[PDB]
């Protein structure tokens, strides 16, 4: 699943763009107002906006310990699609910088490429400049990387731990019982490769979170050609062209044309702006939505559905995006259910001491003999003290005689 | 001060008439008599400067100090003294092949009594052929001088005044400090400013004066002035700056008196202010405009061609208004001024175009339209006529631009090129068929054929005649008119219809470069497309000439010799300014564009960056964001950026006087390293503190 | 507030920014014309001051929410979660008023030098029948063997008591010793 | 949808809310200037 | 194409005068002498 | 091969201009022909064997 945290800054040359450098139509400009100092004062200023916000983002992402030999020393959980490594992004990272119909301007010498030989290209004609990120991106990538080497921290209260012990510590706590996870950890894995390569094949046009990431460059792309193919029309005039008014009409009529010609520009501009404000509303609730999303899934493990993913939350893996943050959430899904029946809490006639289940269920193996098993696998154990407690006797507690378990006798 | 409005407390753009910013301008010096004694002057008599659009003068100033006495050498406390000048409209020479004569009526001004009042006498100065007075084989310069206690009475000497309009006197109180003076020339009069109005308390000039002078003053001299008396007095020098039309951003202060100003083209940071109408600015990267991008030059080619066949308008025999005829020009130079010089043009009706762009222009084609027609019935052929013939004749295609011209040519011209009108003429006053109905004209269309030879056939008028053609019966009327004035005279019709498109433009006006304008923006107007943009020289179908963009912006030109022109908009590179408020201090980023490429454009940049590029090189460096100018490379790193430049990149203000190119550094987190073992190694604090986030 | 008054004294084209003197200059027929152009520039700005107050109602609705659980999270309770509740580790927050909004002075506990050290996931006998795990830190070592616990935050070894120590399920991975056995193990 | 609906009936300025009328009523120079100033106002409805 | 502007790699709207899809038009064929007098043709 | 009429006369259309690469119509033609055509008809022929 996909989040877009950021705009695209760009700043117009408002008189360029409404006027053409022409003094007859920056004198009839003049008496709508300060229009070009306050669309520019608009601009900065959502630019300003979006770079605090980029910086409050990386600065809630930065993590103060991680192990950047964790993703590579690892058991069978094949993790080389989070690896890092000229270039200091990942494998996904690069996937999704690549898989996508992104154009990148030239931020060192792109004019001497789109001149003197596209909307990299016609902000040159079209008096207007897409700014280059606040960040470079080498030093995104290694916020990333930071991060996923921090990802195998203990859950409990810093300390580094492998891979394969984290997801063990997790998969416990999810109620799967100790010696499951003993006697399944090839399987585990294994498991484990088999999504992560699912995932990694399919990147194509049937998943709809990296199309987000499409339609995110879409949406940006149609913006600044919607903003450029406004010099072209004429608004009624008899050209779009202010020199052609200039040359062909005489006095009079000029100031006609040529503000029909300032009316239409100035109508781009307000709803370039007004857009770009809209944009920056949602801007700021997806990077709030980012940062609840990185310190929930990736720094711990959630106890709620739906958030961190759906299915029940084990491990969040966050990637960087071309305009956002991508993240890769590993769920527990069960596939077959057993029916079972169970009591709230078992004890003796007397009522004296009663216990519950802790992560489980108290199910029945036959007539009598209770037995203890994990909340999300099934395995018959005998009951134990580590796996109950003592709770107040209850009313509905069921009462049994012939067989007590250590924790009642 | 900016006339007619009057602001407060408020900050605005004016688009007046300005001096540029650090403007020198012209420091004259006068002097005293020697120690007979003679005078001593500086070839102040020789120089007729141009007006361009007026100039300003800065009256005193540089006094109450120990100056330096011109002659020989001595120190004497300096005086605010008057300048004299000499304005007028046509220059030439004098008999000693000595310029500084203005003929015709001369706006002179100059100062009465020790100035205390300013005389600005306007009239015609003739010279007093004498001996070393002005007019004569022997002379060397006019001289005003004037003892210590008039100087129209000096003027009376050299030149003999005749036929003089008037002469306002203006009375000024004596003092010592700075005093500003400013002319400026409109269509009302030559309006007159200074500094003395509203009290004397300020710099700002307000106008008081309005000579009545109708026709324009383009020269000015001044008087070379020396006061009969070495060590005993010294004068200020006053310095004249020319007004230029341009761009301040002003400030008014409580009592609406200009207190600062802005010179929008002169430095970067004023590019910076202007662009954004602010005075005081905070620290940031910013994005400017350019306010000295406007063009300095032009350029006009079109295709030579052979002459249109426009003869073919007088010749033959007037046809009639149900007969007109059509012509269309095409690949051929049109001259218009064949057309225009044998008739006596006294109407037009034109839509999208003039009659003044009709002679200039080029078009794809050229169609006219022409037929005899009396100026009684002109009404007929107005746009929304309900008469018969808008509706059986003529009626007009208003969709492309036109110009109807109703036009009479006299006998005796007519009579040279054999134009004649002596058949019937008449229109088609009803075209109804068969059913009863009449049959409505198309725009842009001939009368129909069969109403049209059924009318040309008859030779007497008559309403529902009933023509036959070939098969349907149509029923026709007849109505004539004539076009003969009953002095002699012929009156025409023409209506041109000019055809515009984006295609090679042939048909182009008759008339009997481009690598000295490289780099600058020049006006072009290259086969009728206008606009404006700088040149280059770039690498090559050159028969399409202009190569187009996607969005139809023109990115290139092929010349006719075969050499390949790279056009650019005047406002194309990217200019953000990187000000600092603490230092005050500004620099310079072109972003996305290789260093080479501002190199040769330095006239379109602004007024201090063009003299840092144009002497020597060196100051720019080439970034991953642009190429800077104003910063050095310093190889620091840092963690935070109050100024982000872009891709990871800093800049760290002064504390020469250059902007340090920081880069951002990723502060690493505290490095842990995994287990094989059971242990894991942890990290624990030892000491803390605590800190505040709000 | 500036946008919205400093557009009355715009012309939008017309002769004049008044509808008087328009009035009084122009005929009957032009006086349409020209004050309709200056009525499309008044309605324009009218209906950009609201689309703007729409927007700006949206953030406003949206960092509402945000100060009820700013407010929820931070001032009545501290907070679990890092970066939330301001940056570092959460300890007590206070809420004043603001011109426009809520001002929040949120104080966070900072460390600043470090002492490397090893520890264990558990701790238990060679039996390995009962073991135990460290409660909010971590089982440090002082040398060959007497394990004993720190705090997770702060350095002070102390001898490892029953009210620090919970009793877990035996590990693989859990050390083992019979040396110098704390009493929770004895 | 009051606001989308109910703005087609406004002139804007023209002789009427009808291009129709426009069409008949006037010359093709007026044609063109009138039916102009209400598409203006149809354009600014559904940006709104 | 249309005369009077050039486009190029552009999708544009464009309105002049076109044939409607799938018009089989009108079909005319010639022949030669029939069967080398009396030439063979159709109405 | 393809024929119109306008206002400053007939023009006649045909795929073989610019190198004859496509099957584009280009203007080759304008007669000077300011009547309005209004039918038009195939004249029948046959070549010699
Ligand atoms: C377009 O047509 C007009 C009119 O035919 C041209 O104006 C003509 O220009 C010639 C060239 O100078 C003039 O001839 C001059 O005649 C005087 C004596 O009359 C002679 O002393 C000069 O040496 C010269 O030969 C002619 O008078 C003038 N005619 C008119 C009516 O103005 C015009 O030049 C044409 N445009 C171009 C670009 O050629
Ligand atoms: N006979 C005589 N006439 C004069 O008018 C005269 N004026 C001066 C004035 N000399 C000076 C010396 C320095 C600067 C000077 O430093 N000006 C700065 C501009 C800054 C400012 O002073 O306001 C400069 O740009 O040079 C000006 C005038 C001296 N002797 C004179 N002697
Ligand atoms: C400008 O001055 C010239 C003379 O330098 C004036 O020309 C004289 O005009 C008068 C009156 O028409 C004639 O009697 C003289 O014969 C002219 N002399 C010469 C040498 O041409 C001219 O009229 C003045 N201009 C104006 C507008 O008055
Ligand atoms: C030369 O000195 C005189 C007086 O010694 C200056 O005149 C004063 O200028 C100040 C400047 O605003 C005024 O406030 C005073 O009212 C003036 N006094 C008089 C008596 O006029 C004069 O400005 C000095 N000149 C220069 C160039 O500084
Ligand atoms: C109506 O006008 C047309 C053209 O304006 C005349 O046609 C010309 O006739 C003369 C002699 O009859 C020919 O030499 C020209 O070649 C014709 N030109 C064209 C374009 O057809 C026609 O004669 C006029 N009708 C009448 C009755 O005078
Ligand atoms: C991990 O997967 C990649 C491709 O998904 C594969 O090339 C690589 O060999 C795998 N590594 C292991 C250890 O299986
Ligand atoms: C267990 O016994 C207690 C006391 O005799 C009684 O209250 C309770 O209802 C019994 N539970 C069940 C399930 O019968
Ligand atoms: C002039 O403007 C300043 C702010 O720029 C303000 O403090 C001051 O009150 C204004 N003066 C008057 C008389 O209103
Ligand atoms: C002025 O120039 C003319 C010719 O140009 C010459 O005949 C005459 O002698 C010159 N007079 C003087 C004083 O130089
Ligand atoms: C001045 O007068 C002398 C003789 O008196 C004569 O030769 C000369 O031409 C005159 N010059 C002028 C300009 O009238
Ligand atoms: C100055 O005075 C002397 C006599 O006192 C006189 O001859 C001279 O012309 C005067 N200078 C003038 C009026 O310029
Ligand atoms: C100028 O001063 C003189 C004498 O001091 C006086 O007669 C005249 O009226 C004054 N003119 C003006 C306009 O003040
Ligand atoms: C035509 O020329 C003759 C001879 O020059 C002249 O007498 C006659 O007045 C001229 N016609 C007109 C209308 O002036
Ligand atoms: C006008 O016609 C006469 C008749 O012969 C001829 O002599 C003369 O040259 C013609 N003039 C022009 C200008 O065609
Ligand atoms: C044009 O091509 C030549 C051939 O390589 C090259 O040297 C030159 O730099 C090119 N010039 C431009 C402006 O691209
Ligand atoms: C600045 O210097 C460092 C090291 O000397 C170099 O790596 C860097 O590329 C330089 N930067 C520029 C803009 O030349
Ligand atoms: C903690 O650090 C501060 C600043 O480095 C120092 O002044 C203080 O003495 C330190 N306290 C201890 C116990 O080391
Ligand atoms: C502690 O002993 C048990 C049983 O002998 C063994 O399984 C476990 O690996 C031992 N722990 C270590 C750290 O060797
Ligand atoms: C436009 O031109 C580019 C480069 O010449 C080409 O790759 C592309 O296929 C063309 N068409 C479109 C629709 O972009």
């Amino acid at each position: 699943e996909f989040i877009e945290t950021s705009i695209q800054k760009v700043t117009v040359d408002c008189k360029q763009y409404v006027c053409n450098g022409f003094e007859r139509c920056e004198q009839l400009l003049e008496q709508y107002g300060q229009f070009c100092a306050k669309i520019n004062q608009a601009l900065h200023g959502v630019n300003l906006r979006q770079d605090d916000a980029t910086k409050s983002l990386f600065e809630s992402i930065r993590v103060p310990q991680s192990a950047p030999l964790m993703a590579s020393l690892s058991g069978d959980y094949n993790l080389s699609l989070f690896e890092t490594p000229g270039n200091y992004r990942s494998a996904l990272e690069d996937l999704l910088f690549d898989k996508v119909t992104l154009s990148v301007p030239g931020y060192m010498k792109g004019y001497d490429e789109c001149m003197k030989k596209d909307l990299i290209c016609a902000q040159y004609v079209a008096g207007y400049k897409v700014l280059p990120p606040l960040y470079d991106s080498n030093m995104e990538a290694m916020y990333t990387a930071s991060l996923t080497g921090s990802i195998a921290g203990a859950l409990w209260t810093a300390a580094s731990l492998p891979f394969a012990q984290s997801i063990y510590y997790r998969m416990n706590g999810i109620g799967i019982t100790q010696n499951v996870l003993m006697e399944n950890q090839k399987l585990i894995a294994n498991k484990f490769n088999q999504a992560l390569g699912a995932m990694q094949t399919g990147f194509t046009t049937t998943n709809q979170a990296f199309q987000k990431v499409q339609d995110a460059v879409n949406a940006n792309a149609q913006a600044l050609s919607k903003l450029a193919s406004e010099l072209s029309n004429t608004f009624g005039a008899i050209s779009a062209s202010i020199g052609d008014i200039l040359k062909r009409l005489d006095t009079l009529e000029q100031e006609v044309q040529i503000d029909r010609l300032i009316n239409g520009r100035l109508t781009s501009l307000n709803a370039f702006v007004s857009q770009q404000l809209v944009r920056s509303e949602a801007a700021a609730r997806s990077s709030q939505l980012v940062k609840d999303k990185v310190n929930e899934c990736v720094k711990s493990q959630s106890s709620r559905n739906g958030f961190c993913g759906q299915g029940t939350h084990i491990v969040s893996f966050a990637v960087n995006a071309p305009n956002g943050f991508y993240f890769v959430h590993v769920g527990y899904h069960p596939t077959d259910y057993v029916n079972q029946t169970s009591a709230y809490g078992l004890c003796d006639s007397s009522n004296t001491k009663c216990i519950a289940a802790k992560n489980g269920y108290f199910i029945k193996n036959g007539s009598d003999d209770w037995m203890f098993t994990g909340s999300s696998y099934y395995q018959p154990e005998p009951i134990t003290n580590f796996n109950s407690r003592s709770v107040e006797p209850e009313v509905t507690f069921q009462n049994l005689t012939n067989n007590l378990p250590p924790p009642l006798s | 001060y900016p006339v007619g409005r009057t602001y407060a407390n408020i900050t605005i753009m004016l688009s007046g008439l300005f001096p540029h910013q650090a403007d020198k301008g012209k420091q004259y010096i006068y002097s005293m008599y020697h120690m007979v004694n003679d005078p001593f002057i500086s070839n102040y008599s020789y120089y007729t400067e141009p007006f361009d659009n007026g100039f300003v003068v800065r009256i005193g100033a540089n006094s109450n100090i120990t100056g330096s006495s011109v002659v020989g050498s001595a120190n004497a406390t300096v005086k605010k003294i008057y300048p004299a000048l000499m304005l007028g409209s046509v220059v030439g020479k004098f008999p000693s092949n000595k310029t500084g004569r203005y003929f015709n009526h001369t706006l002179v001004i100059l100062p009465e009594k020790c100035g205390t009042q300013i005389t600005a006498l306007y009239c015609v100065l003739q010279p007093k052929n004498q001996t070393n007075c002005t007019g004569h084989t022997t002379y060397t310069s006019y001289v005003l001088v004037e003892n210590k206690t008039n100087l129209k009475q000096s003027l009376q000497t050299w030149f003999d005044l005749k036929d003089c309009l008037f002469e306002k006197k203006y009375n000024v109180s004596a003092d010592e400090r700075e005093e500003w003076f400013g002319i400026t020339q409109d269509q009302q009069g030559v309006h007159l400013y200074t500094s003395r109005k509203n009290g004397f308390k300020s710099n700002n000039m307000f106008l008081f004066a309005t000579l009545p002078i109708y026709e324009r003053l383009r020269y000015y001299t001044v008087m070379p002035r020396s006061i009969k008396t070495n060590d005993h007095m010294a004068w200020s020098a006053f310095y004249i700056y020319q007004l230029h039309k341009l761009n301040y951003l002003v400030e008014f202060d409580v009592e609406g008196y200009i207190v600062r100003a802005s010179d929008c083209g002169a430095n970067d940071y004023t590019q910076l202010q202007c662009s954004y109408g602010q005075f005081d600015m905070n620290s940031g990267v910013y994005s400017a405009s350019y306010f000295n991008a406007q063009p300095r030059g032009y350029y006009y080619v079109a295709n030579e061609l052979e002459e249109c066949a426009l003869d073919v308008l007088f010749k033959n025999i007037a046809p009639q208004i149900a007969n007109y005829s059509r012509r269309v020009f095409t690949n051929c130079n049109y001259n218009l001024t064949k057309l225009l010089s044998l008739v006596e043009v006294d109407e037009f009706v034109c839509d999208k175009t003039t009659p003044e762009s009709l002679a200039t222009g080029c078009y794809s084609s050229l169609v006219v339209d022409w037929f005899a027609l009396p100026l009684s019935m002109k009404s007929t052929l107005a746009i929304g006529s309900a008469e018969a013939i808008s509706m059986f004749n003529y009626n007009q295609d208003y969709s492309n631009p036109t110009c109807r011209i109703h036009a009479t040519i006299n006998s005796n011209v007519s009579s040279s090129l054999n134009f004649t009108a002596n058949n019937n003429y008449a229109y088609i006053s009803r075209c109804q068929g068969t059913d009863g109905k009449p049959i409505l004209l198309q725009k842009g269309q001939l009368p129909n054929i069969a109403c049209r030879s059924g009318v040309l056939g008859l030779s007497n008028d008559v309403d529902y005649f009933g023509y036959n053609f070939n098969g349907r019966i149509f029923y026709i009327g007849r109505k004539s008119y004539t076009p003969r004035t009953s002095e002699g005279s012929i009156q025409m019709v023409y209506v041109i219809t000019a055809n515009y498109a984006e295609g090679p433009n042939n048909v182009c006006p008759l008339k009997d470069n481009l690598d000295s304008l490289l780099g600058q923006c020049i006006d072009y107007d290259i086969n009728g497309v206008v606009g404006q943009g700088v040149f280059q020289k770039c690498n090559s179908i050159p028969s399409q000439v202009f190569v187009y963009d996607s969005f139809h912006n023109i990115i290139g030109y092929h010349s006719k010799n075969g050499t390949y022109y790279c056009m650019a908009p005047c406002v194309s590179v990217p200019v953000s300014v990187i000000y600092d408020k603490s230092s005050n201090s500004h620099a310079t980023l072109y972003g996305s564009v290789a260093c080479d490429h501002i190199k040769m454009i330095p006239s379109v940049l602004s007024r201090e960056t063009a003299t840092k590029l144009r002497a020597s090189d060196n100051g720019l460096l080439q970034t991953a964001v642009g190429c800077v100018i104003g910063f050095h490379n310093t190889s620091d790193t840092v963690e935070d950026c109050n100024l982000p430049l872009g891709q990871s990149l800093c800049a760290k203000p002064p504390s020469n006087n250059t902007f340090g190119l920081a880069v951002m550094k990723y502060e690493n987190p505290l490095k842990v390293e995994v287990l094989n073992s059971s242990e894991f190694e942890i990290s624990v604090p030892t000491n803390f503190s605590f800190r505040v986030t709000e």
